[PDB]
């Protein structure tokens, strides 16, 4: 079962450097070429790096040439992407991909990792406050009551919201983050429940902001 | 849209106030369908098409000789005077009429699918410990073609059944819904009584001086020592799940839990609605919007005016937990969600099943009613579906009345006079 | 470089309907064109490669054709999980380039939204700012107009909107709007109203506090 796992993405100041890594399992890594592909905030997809299976042959677009460097360890089954002189316009999600054959060049990507997010930004990480969204009794249109969490004033993306540690999924709507005029992100995660469960089932929202080493669990109560 | 359309969007206003006025004028539309005795009616309606089923039996409507199963589909046309009627288009009759049970119908994209139980051991509800789990699923073209072959009528392969902790699952209700290419039929799960997890402290007996905390758990089956309990729910058919998709059971939540009874999921105003017959001590109507289809969670109404006749142990308006399996299916169809107004045919008598009245109601207020007959006339089952014609809310009720079914078309009136 | 131009920009079709997207290479790319579907915050999923070859476990309701400069993808028997953005990539050699994308929404019957209004939490008020939250729940079409008036005063530029992505099983959206004001401006007013205009609401609905 093919698996690629990005890691090492983060917040970097315009001009700094980073080394992303991708662990690979589920296929003979050493006989395949690999590629790095990124996705801009505006969601345009953009190819970044290709390396032969041997690791001798590396290919790059003009836009990252001489700043990025694709590398590979066929012993530990790991692919790397050394990025330097980072510009604000390389803020992107970074996927490591498998090529279909050993030398590449005419390659589509059947396998992508989950991505790792690089933010090239002057700004400083700031962890969020997570506030209870109170169910009121004005809520109870049709007998369903809505409760949630406001994850507010943090930087950079991402944060993760769970409910009841993953036990609670149906009804949940974790919204995309919004970039406030203050320049921090804010998102809201709601779940709709039987108004009859309000008194008898406690709902605990699990926020995790990996950059700032935050996790909170604000219990939403009626 | 043209002709008959589902109840969606912003329909023409309806009379929103309680009135003893005679503003409902039902119309007997039975004449456009097949007439011995006739039990086990099915009436499903959707997107201008309908599905109908019954079993014509010889003499006795309880144990007579099973003459014929009729499983038929058709279109709901404006019959010529702005009144809707059912016009059959395609009829299928099983080879063995007495091995087909508890048929349930769902429309999707110019096919009715109908899910029935196959049993050589009787009504599975009554001989469950001996019923093979088997299910039959028929797809009917609503508008067949000349040499249509498999398109006109096709018997789909019910290979696998995913049923969780349930011994056997079965359809149990007239009509279901579609979401994309997934059919949800209304179903029942047979559960071995000894695995049934129940908190007797949640049986509600406070003002019930002759009850006991454990009647609920006990009357979750057809006898208090019954081998199975019946939990109502959904049977899920995913039409894009390969060659022969499986059926998957979805149980209904534990909220306001009552014996598995014949139930119904239907769309109204863009969102699904659920109805469960009150076949037990909880005799106040059980219906409300689906909060989520899966797991099945139903925002039950706190309805205080509509019920069903029952026998002497759990009569009409009984609320106290009792050991009883008695009642009739008298469904209702939500016609207005902002005000939660609904229509159905209920029987106005306490312990006798008689006097069918088409009724438009709120949670705790009947708005306006209209007898379909005399107070003497015995009715049993009622199935009501509502829809748009030239943007006007109409309802078609099948009302059982020996016993044969008779169809009424009742337009929901706009003025209150 | 190679330029891929996808048409149309976006697209809305009912379940069951057949859909088709076209992609046009700036220059001959043989049959070295690939197709991906991407939903929210996930790596794009390969549908077609070599213009016409389906990827492993891709439903056969997906076909692709083309050669030279023009290609297209077909989805017949559209499915509620077929929503997302569909990109074409060429693999005629490096640099690989993608197309701008085609956004596919699933078309369904109208559906009016439930509305719930959330009052700023005490915890948050101790900090010196108040955000009130409105949730439009499971509605279709996407297009809604949410408005905050504060004391029948139409608010503007103090509000932000975030929309769920189309639901996988029933093609409904959800909306949250956040009205954000300081603990001072929050003391100052009485009416805190959320007003929702939608296709399935004859009259705008308002929840408030
Ligand atoms: C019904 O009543 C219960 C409390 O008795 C309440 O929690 C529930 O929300 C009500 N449901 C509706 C649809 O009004
Ligand atoms: C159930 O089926 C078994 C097997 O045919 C039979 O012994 C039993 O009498 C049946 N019970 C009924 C028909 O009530
Ligand atoms: C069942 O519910 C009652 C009501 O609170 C509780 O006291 C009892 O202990 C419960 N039993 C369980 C959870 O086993
Ligand atoms: C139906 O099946 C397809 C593939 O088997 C799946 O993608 C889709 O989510 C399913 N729909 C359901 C389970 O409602
Ligand atoms: C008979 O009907 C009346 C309505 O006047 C109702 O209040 C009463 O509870 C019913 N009696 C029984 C035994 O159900």
């Amino acid at each position: 079962e093919v698996k690629l796992v990005e890691s090492g993405g983060g917040l970097v100041k315009p001009g700094g450097s980073l080394k992303l890594s991708c662990a690979a399992s589920g296929f003979s890594f050493r006989n395949y070429a690999m590629s790095w592909v990124r996705q801009s905030p505006e969601k345009r997809l953009e190819w970044v790096a290709e390396v032969s299976s041997g690791g001798g042959y590396t290919y790059y677009p003009d836009t990252v040439t001489g700043r990025f460097t694709i590398s590979r360890d066929n012993a530990k089954n790991i692919l790397y992407l050394e990025m330097s002189s980072l510009r604000s316009e390389d803020t992107a999600m970074y996927y490591c991909t498998r090529d279909p054959d050993s030398s590449g060049y005419l390659a589509w990507f059947a396998y992508w990792g989950q991505g790792t997010l690089v933010t090239v930004s002057a700004a400083s990480t700031k962890g969020p406050s997570v506030f209870p969204l109170a169910p009121s009794s004005k809520s109870t249109s049709g007998g369903t009551a809505a409760l949630g969490c406001l994850v507010k004033d943090y930087f950079p993306e991402p944060v993760t919201v769970s409910w009841n540690s993953g036990a609670l999924t149906s009804g949940v709507h974790t919204f995309p983050a919004v970039l406030q005029s203050s320049g921090l992100y804010s998102l809201s995660s709601v779940v709709t429940v039987p108004s009859s469960s309000l008194g008898t089932q406690t709902y605990i929202c699990n926020v995790n902001h990996k950059p700032s080493n935050t996790k909170v669990d604000k219990k939403v109560e009626p | 849209p043209e002709g008959v359309s589902n109840l969606v969007g912003l329909p023409n206003n309806i009379c929103l106030q309680k009135t003893s006025n005679q503003i409902l004028k039902p119309k007997l539309i039975s004449y456009t369908l097949p007439v011995t005795c006739i039990t086990d009616p099915l009436l499903a309606m959707d997107e201008g098409y309908f599905a109908y089923s019954h079993l014509e039996r010889i003499g006795s409507c309880s144990r007579g000789v099973s003459k014929q199963r009729i499983i038929g589909v058709g279109e709901v046309l404006d019959r010529g005077d702005e009144v809707p009627s059912l016009f059959m288009t395609n009829v299928w009759t099983p080879p063995n009429p007495n091995t087909v049970y508890h048929c349930s119908a769902v429309y999707n994209n110019e096919f009715y699918y109908v899910l029935c139980a196959v049993s050589t051991v009787g009504d599975p509800i009554l001989n469950s410990t001996y019923w093979s789990g088997s299910l039959m699923m028929t797809r009917l073209a609503v508008k067949p073609k000349s040499n249509g072959g498999g398109y006109n009528q096709h018997q789909l392969a019910l290979r696998s059944i995913e049923k969780g902790r349930y011994d056997k699952v079965m359809p149990y209700g007239p009509s279901g819904i579609k979401q994309g290419d997934t059919l949800y039929f209304p179903a029942v799960g047979f559960l071995v009584r000894t695995e049934f997890k129940y908190n007797d402290s949640n049986c509600p007996i406070t003002k019930c001086q002759y009850s006991k905390p454990e009647n609920c758990r006990l009357s979750m089956g057809i006898r208090p020592n019954s081998h199975y309990i019946l939990r109502s729910g959904l049977l899920k058919y995913n039409l894009s799940d390969g060659e022969n998709p499986k059926v998957v059971f979805i149980e209904i939540s534990d909220q306001r839990l009552s014996i598995g009874s014949p139930s119904k999921i239907y769309d109204s105003l863009g969102q699904p609605v659920f109805y469960q017959a009150s076949f037990s001590w909880d005799t106040m109507i059980k219906f409300g919007d689906v909060l989520t289809v899966n797991p099945l969670v139903v925002n039950w109404r706190n309805n205080t005016v509509i019920s069903r006749p029952g026998q002497s142990q759990c009569p009409r308006f009984n609320t106290c937990p009792e050991i009883c399996w008695e009642g009739v299916y008298n469904d209702a169809f939500l016609i207005d969600r902002i005000n939660w107004i609904s229509a159905g045919v209920f029987l106005d008598s306490n312990q006798t099943a008689e006097n069918p009245v088409f009724t438009v109601f709120k949670d705790n207020e009947i708005l306006y009613r209209a007898q379909l007959a005399s107070e003497d006339t015995n009715a049993q089952k009622t199935i009501t579906n509502c829809f748009l014609l030239k943007n006007k809310i109409w309802c078609i009720s099948l009302v059982e009345i020996v016993i044969r079914p008779k169809l009424f078309a009742v337009k929901i009136p706009e003025q209150c006079t | 470089d190679i330029l891929l131009t996808q048409s149309p920009a976006s697209l809305s079709a009912s379940v069951g309907e057949t859909v088709t997207i076209t992609c046009r290479a700036s220059e001959n790319i043989n049959s070295y064109l690939a197709w991906y579907q991407q939903k929210q915050g996930k790596s794009p999923q390969l549908l077609v490669y070599n213009a016409k070859t389906l990827a492993e476990g891709v439903p056969s309701r997906f076909s692709g054709s083309g050669s030279d400069t023009q290609f297209s993808l077909k989805i017949n028997t559209l499915q509620p999980e077929d929503f997302g953005t569909y990109y074409c990539q060429h693999h005629s050699g490096t640099p690989y380039t993608f197309g701008g994308g085609t956004k596919l929404e699933i078309k369904r019957t109208v559906a009016a939204p439930s509305v719930f209004i959330f009052p700023p939490s005490d915890e948050q008020l101790k900090s010196g700012t108040a955000s009130v939250v409105c949730l439009l729940n499971n509605f279709y079409p996407r297009e809604a107009k949410v408005q905050w008036k504060v004391d029948n005063a139409l608010q503007s530029g103090n509000s932000q909107e975030s929309v769920t992505e189309q639901d996988s099983k029933d093609s409904t959206y959800s909306l949250s709007s956040t009205l954000t004001l300081s603990k001072a401006d929050y003391e100052k007013h009485k009416v805190y109203a959320c007003e929702v205009t939608h296709q399935g609401l004859s009259s705008p609905v308002t929840k408030s506090f």
